[PDB]
RNA sequence: UAGGUAGUAGGUUUAUUAAGAGUUAAACCUAGCCAACGAUCCAUAAUCGAUAAUGAAAGUUAGAACGAUCACGUUGACUCUGAAAUAUAGUCAAUAUCUAUAAGAUACAGCAGUGAGGAAUAUUGGACAAUGAUCGAAAGAUUGAUCCAGUUACUUAUUAGGAUGAUAUAUAUAUAUAUAUAAAUUGAUUAAAAAUAAAAUCCAUAAAUAAUUAAAAUAAUGAUAUUAAUUACCAUAUAUUUAUAUGGAUAUAUAUAUAUUUUAAUAGUCCUGACUAAUAUUUGUGCCAGCAGUCGCGGUAACACAAAGAGGGCG
């Protein structure tokens, strides 16, 4: 049995009763008003929690199941606020045990019906610096680097790349105060990645799973027979498992034609076997079907494959 | 041109976008039927070069992915390759300046070399 | 792609991928989805409902079904927790350049998003994309403008008669402070109608010293001395299958992302059961 | 396209590889070896038994495979010129040039094919 | 339940009209069952089941039977060595995925 | 064949050109067909608001 | 490169009667200049306002003419008296039958 | 359709053929051969794929499009040349039109196009620039193959605008600004909404307007073609796409101080009793009018007919 039901908040609040003919308000509109509190002449909702920016790498994620639906904080001291009989706002009655004991996952954890979705960590730029420095100056390993910090080898590549960018940036004098201010805001938002906290460090061990793992087999072997990892795999009819993460871890003639003076362009002839170098014969034209196949072009044109 | 097995491009592709797969067919058979052999492709629309690199001084390139030797075999048995085919292996260096026409016949920039 | 029409309504209570306020009370009060007492095609449904309107409200349901893979993606750490699979119905969208650039924070949503890249701001390894639909691959890098970005991540500039008469009233507020710390600069803005260098002469408050409340730089496209944006908070989730930079606004896709023992990388806002409901119903195409 | 994964999921067809050599070779040594070892019978037999006749007008035996001498059959095919440095006038030099091409190749050709097998 | 999340092996078990037949599932793909089955294995734990419903499909007798093939068409790995006297590894657990 | 002719009102001789598709009208027996009512010397159906396209008639355009 | 003008043909109105096929009536399009006619391209000749063939013709003349290839009327495809190969038999017998 | 078969089944020979064979022709023998695991006979149908559709798959369906094979070029037979033809050739006949009326000519299943039939399927287009094909020693000639554009939502795909946005006045290094008058649409008087929807505000981008320059093609030739694309007042000259400096373009105040084309936004259609997603309600009709894939709905309280409101799909 499935109605059409209107979004109300599942939380309490404030509803309608009666009310001039004109005004014309609805009970959605008014829990919206109450969530956000008073308006100021400059057009900010003050009394919000989540209106202001953290400035204590401490992400202001919603607890609207916690605060029972009672977004209005304060905004000089932090201290919660209700609406009242009257119109005006004051302090509650009773205080909340829900907001001041949270758990350290829950503060890393954007939306409360999802507590798999968490926030990544930000690195501080001195630790990217370091990285980058490790990799460039002092020519170190990826992996090794990996290791030491905790961090992914294609993060660590991207960081390198990024870093690289933004001292080119420097040089040239692009990087503006707003975009400075903007970086700052940012990293004051997101908590910092710590190197030495094993939890927050990356797990460095993660294979991705093929397709024949997943069938489960089962074997009857003798009661004392020995299986390890390496006569699964070899059942399987793969390589083992660290051979992988290890792996995961770390020709041809070609001629090229003459160029005249006035011909604007060459010829590469790269070899190929015959029997498969052509364009087939009687293939599926795919362009009226909706799994026709878009490909791009190295000046980013949209081309038809 | 003459003959009756004949090097030749067959038009592949869509519209306003052509690719040419260079075969060797029968002269009477049509020009994008199935042939005796597909030697290779080629697109003659060349690869897009950079302003920065225009600026410096690259040229544009025409990929044209072919069976060498068994090009070389088919010229052998004597199928004659039409104007524009012939073209392309005499830029190859498969065939010589012998083939060159009259209207065809300016100094080298860059030489012709082998890599892999 | 399907036009945008009542996206942030309170009677439905979809939570769409941006930033706005209206967007963020429909999350606020939404709770959960609610799948009991119904029957299983109706829990599909309401799934379908809730889930497609933040992942890929802009793509028709036709063209999202032909993009739609069956085949989710995980990681083995081979060293607990069950791992979210079907939190992964979602993670083909994140490989398009929108959605990337929505996740970098390099848009206030994916629409906008969309619009930027059809505006020709983003990069991609260099050479500017105008196509929404292309696909990162793992390594590449992808650039926003940067006064794009800060007009996405930064207030609403005002207009200059509104700016004028928040300036005003700032200043009347003033005004009564100094007569109250007495006890223990007037504007009018009938006169003044648009002569923008003429009302900086006339402001001297403390805390802005010529421009007009809304225009420091009136030819930049965002607020005065830059600030965020009004509601920045509780989006503001830092993604793990991007590396950002917001400095220069670049930003690597690294990976495409995957489900761990603990959590997913497609960041939802529904829980595990919905997105199971989701995949049922896609599956089949709702047969 | 529900067939093409027979042949690796390859729509559209190429036209058979045509073989530069159409018999064996008389160097394909183990061809020639088998063809002529002793034909079996019984079960398993091939050609006719020795105390049975075969039909009047058809031949018993099957016919002997032309195994290729391939120096002989580029001797045949692309005989050097006899007449060494008779060659004036220029369409006739381009002629003898484009001979000596395609001799070159065919020669190529046949003798990679032979060492190829 | 296998691993928490699936039956032992594929059951094919008849409860008075209801033909029921339940393979097993490599682990992410769902339920894909009767919605009855569906409704059951939520409550029961099962993440991961394909089958089908032969002869009758009445919703009370899929129900019944459904439970009565997991209480009693299951054997668990461990009961089974047990009974045979041998080991019984399960392989993509030893590789570790 | 036996055609139904669906609508408030029909316009529909001893002679009229009338197109015919493959519905039923289920009530009545033996008539397995319906009269496509847009199409022909058949008429839209007036004064139409709802379904239109079901019948013959045209957006109003205010 | 512009090329001199030769003895036979020194003029462009003389180049122009020489090529034919109604190269001539295109005096006015262009005025009499030998560089300028040389250097003129596809693109202009077509914004003059001449004909596709005509300057498909000319350049192909104006080419010959820089390679000393030798121009002259190589006039335009004809068909037979009698008629194309697929109406001769029928205009044939009816030619016939008037004579 | 239950018996069929008499060159029929087989043997021996001769002719014909490049060549096997009752394949034809001739001669002489033996009594066979096929068939209820479907013969003979009749009906229908061009065949197929690494093509298209659908399915979990085995399969099933299509045989438009791409490609491979066949057969035919109004109908039937025969002949000639030829390696190969019962040739879209020729001969004679058959059917139906043309004049020129003749031991005539034509047959659009080549491209356009017309009339008809039909539920239903396009321009009496442009170019040989490309890729092929025929003729030619070459020059270059021909090319309704072909390549291009035209019509047609038949199919697919990309775009088809984002961010902010619930009132209006009047009064008076801080900051929850606070009062007062006025107004306020369709519903409805509260979980009954329509509605962040509008309107406003900030910000672009398309198109336009100018300038420039590809690529398909080079020895030269570009139908497509107001070509794609790029720049926004043009050029050069440094660094690493951005930034600054020059050269000239320009115009008002009094050669050098601030500027630098312009600029938007617009969706249908089906449905809301259950199967089946759609709870904000109300009016009209009264087993009639009508609806209906299925079960059913309509007899004054119709969630099903006909509508307004609100809502749900797909777009
Ligand atoms: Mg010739
Ligand atoms: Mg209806
Ligand atoms: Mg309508
Ligand atoms: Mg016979
Ligand atoms: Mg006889
Ligand atoms: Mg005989
Ligand atoms: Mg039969
Ligand atoms: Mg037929
Ligand atoms: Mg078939
Ligand atoms: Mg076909
Ligand atoms: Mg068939
Ligand atoms: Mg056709
Ligand atoms: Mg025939
Ligand atoms: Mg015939
Ligand atoms: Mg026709
Ligand atoms: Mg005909
Ligand atoms: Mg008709
Ligand atoms: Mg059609
Ligand atoms: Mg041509
Ligand atoms: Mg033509
Ligand atoms: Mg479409
Ligand atoms: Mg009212
Ligand atoms: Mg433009
Ligand atoms: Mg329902
Ligand atoms: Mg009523
Ligand atoms: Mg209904
Ligand atoms: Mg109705
Ligand atoms: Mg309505």
């Amino acid at each position: 049995f499935s109605r059409r039901r209107i979004a109300y908040p599942f939380y309490p609040f404030k509803k309608l009763g009666r009310q001039h003919p004109k005004k014309h308000d609805t009970n959605l509109k008014t829990a919206m008003r109450q969530f956000l509190g008073p308006k100021n002449y400059k057009g900010e909702y003050v009394m919000n929690k989540y209106f202001t920016v953290p400035t204590n790498h401490v992400p202001n994620y919603i607890k609207p199941d916690l605060e029972r639906g009672q977004s209005l904080e304060h905004p000089v001291t932090k201290k919660p606020l209700q609406l009242r009989y009257d119109g005006t706002l004051g302090p509650p009655p009773v205080e909340n045990k829900r907001l001041q004991n949270i758990f350290k996952d829950r503060l890393l954890q954007p939306f409360p019906s999802n507590p798999h979705c968490k926030t990544n960590y930000v690195l501080s730029p001195q630790l990217k610096q370091s990285i980058f420095e490790e990799i460039t100056v002092e020519g170190l390993s990826a992996q090794q680097v990996s290791q030491k910090y905790g961090l992914k080898i294609p993060r660590v590549e991207a960081i390198v790349k990024l870093v690289s960018v933004e001292n080119s940036w420097n040089r040239r004098n692009r990087v503006s105060s707003d975009l400075k201010t903007m970086d700052e805001t940012l990293y004051r938002m997101f908590p910092v990645f710590d190197s030495d906290a094993s939890f927050k460090r990356e797990n460095l061990s993660e294979i991705p799973v093929p397709q024949k793992t997943l069938a489960s087999r089962f074997l009857t072997i003798a009661e004392s027979e020995p299986f390890g990892p390496v006569d699964a795999a070899h059942v399987l009819e793969l390589e083992p498992a660290v051979e992988t993460l290890r792996n995961l871890s770390t020709n041809t003639k070609v001629i090229y034609g003459e160029l005249v003076e006035g011909e604007r362009s060459q010829y590469k002839f790269t070899n190929a076997k015959v029997g498969k170098v052509g364009y087939r014969y009687g293939s599926g034209n795919r362009d009226n079907k909706k799994d026709r196949r878009i490909g791009f072009n190295k000046l980013g044109q949209m081309v038809y494959i | 041109t003459c003959g009756l097995v004949r090097i030749r491009l067959a038009r592949f592709g869509r519209k306003n976008s052509p690719v040419y797969n260079i075969v060797v067919a029968n002269s009477r058979k049509a020009r994008d039927a199935k042939p005796i052999e597909v030697l290779g492709t080629y697109v003659p629309v060349p690869s897009p070069v950079t302003k920065r690199e225009l600026k410096r001084g690259v040229v544009p390139i025409k990929d044209v992915k072919l069976d060498f030797d068994r090009t070389k075999y088919w010229i052998g048995v004597g199928a004659q390759p039409s104007e524009t085919v012939t073209k392309l292996l005499r830029k190859a260096g498969i065939l010589n300046d012998a083939w060159a026409t009259s209207k065809n016949s300016r100094k080298v920039v860059f030489e012709r070399m082998e890599t892999l | 792609p399907r036009k945008a029409n009542l996206l942030k309504s309170l009677a439905r209570g979809r939570v769409r991928t941006s930033f706005n306020k209206y967007n963020l009370f429909n999350l606020y009060k939404k709770g959960g989805v609610d799948l009991k007492s119904k029957s299983l095609y109706q829990q599909k449904w309401t799934a379908k409902q809730e889930t497609r309107a933040y992942h890929g409200e802009h793509l028709t349901e036709k063209r999202w079904q032909t993009v739609f893979k069956p085949k989710l993606d995980s990681v083995a750490q081979l060293d607990i927790k069950e791992t979210p699979f079907l939190l992964q119905t979602f993670a083909v969208l994140e490989k398009r350049l929108d959605f990337a650039l929505f996740r970098a924070m390099f848009a206030s949503s994916v629409r906008q998003a969309r619009q930027f890249i059809l505006h020709g701001n983003v990069r991609v390894n260099g050479v500017k994309i105008k196509h929404p639909s292309y696909t990162l691959k793992p390594g590449d890098m992808f650039s926003v403008k940067p006064d794009k970005v800060l007009e996405a991540l930064g207030a609403k500039k005002p207009s200059f008669q509104e700016a004028l008469k928040i300036d005003k009233t700032q200043i009347v507020l003033w005004n009564k402070y100094v007569k109250e710390a007495k006890t223990e600069d007037p504007i009018k803005l009938s006169e003044l109608e648009g002569d923008e260098p003429k009302a900086r002469k006339l402001i001297n408050l403390p805390w802005q010293k010529n421009y007009v409340y809304g225009r420091q730089d009136p030819k930049k496209p965002f607020f005065t001395p830059w600030k965020p944006r009004p509601f920045l908070s509780p989006f503001a989730i830092l993604p793990h299958h991007l590396e950002i930079s917001f400095k220069t606004c670049h930003a690597v896709y690294l990976r495409d992302p995957v489900a761990r023992p603990g959590q997913s990388e497609v960041i939802s806002p529904f829980d595990v059961p919905v997105h199971e409901r989701a995949y049922m119903y896609y599956l089949r195409n709702g047969k | 396209g529900k067939g093409a994964a027979k042949y690796g999921f390859k729509s559209g067809v190429f036209p058979t590889t045509r073989s530069i050599l159409k018999s064996p070779t008389t160097k394909q040594t183990d061809i020639i070896n088998k063809v002529k070892s002793p034909k079996p019978k019984g079960v398993l037999g091939i050609g006719y038994a020795k105390g049975v006749k075969h039909p009047k007008g058809s031949h018993r035996l099957s016919p002997k495979v032309n195994f290729i001498d391939v120096d002989n059959l580029i001797a045949k095919t692309v005989a050097e010129p006899q007449s060494i440095k008779s060659s004036n006038g220029s369409a006739q030099k381009v002629r003898l040039q484009k001979a000596e091409l395609r001799r070159k190749f065919l020669i190529e050709a046949f003798r990679k094919e032979e060492a190829r097998l | 339940r296998y691993e928490n999340r699936t039956i032992y092996g594929d059951i094919d078990f008849r409860y008075h009209g209801v033909k029921l037949h339940l393979r097993s599932a490599k682990p992410g793909f769902g339920l894909r069952v009767n919605h009855v089955i569906f409704e059951i294995c939520e409550c029961a734990g099962i993440k991961d089941l394909s089958g089908k419903v032969y002869k009758s499909r009445n919703d009370m007798n899929i129900a019944k039977g459904t439970i009565e093939a997991f209480t009693k068409a299951q054997k668990t790995l461990d009961e089974v060595a047990l009974g045979r006297g041998k080991k019984l590894v399960d392989v993509r657990k030893v590789y570790y995925s | 064949v036996s055609a139904y002719i669906p609508g408030e009102g029909h316009d529909a001789q001893e002679h009229s050109i009338v197109y015919v598709r493959g519905g039923r009208c289920q009530d009545l027996p033996g008539v397995k067909y319906h009269v496509i009512r847009g199409a022909g010397d058949l008429s839209g159906v007036v004064n139409r608001i709802s379904s239109r396209s079901k019948y013959g008639a045209k957006k109003p355009s205010k | 490169t512009i090329p001199k003008p030769s003895d036979q043909v020194p003029d462009v109105d003389a180049f122009l009667n020489k090529i034919g096929r109604n190269c001539n009536e295109l005096k006015d399009t262009f005025e009499n200049n030998w560089n300028n006619l040389f250097q003129w391209d596809s693109k202009i000749l077509k914004e003059k306002g001449v004909n596709i063939q005509q300057r498909k013709y000319i350049l192909k003349q104006v080419h010959n003419y820089r390679n000393n290839r030798p121009i002259h009327e190589i006039k335009l495809g004809k068909k037979s008296f009698f008629g194309g190969e697929r109406k001769r038999k029928a205009f044939t017998a009816k030619w016939k039958a008037e004579n």
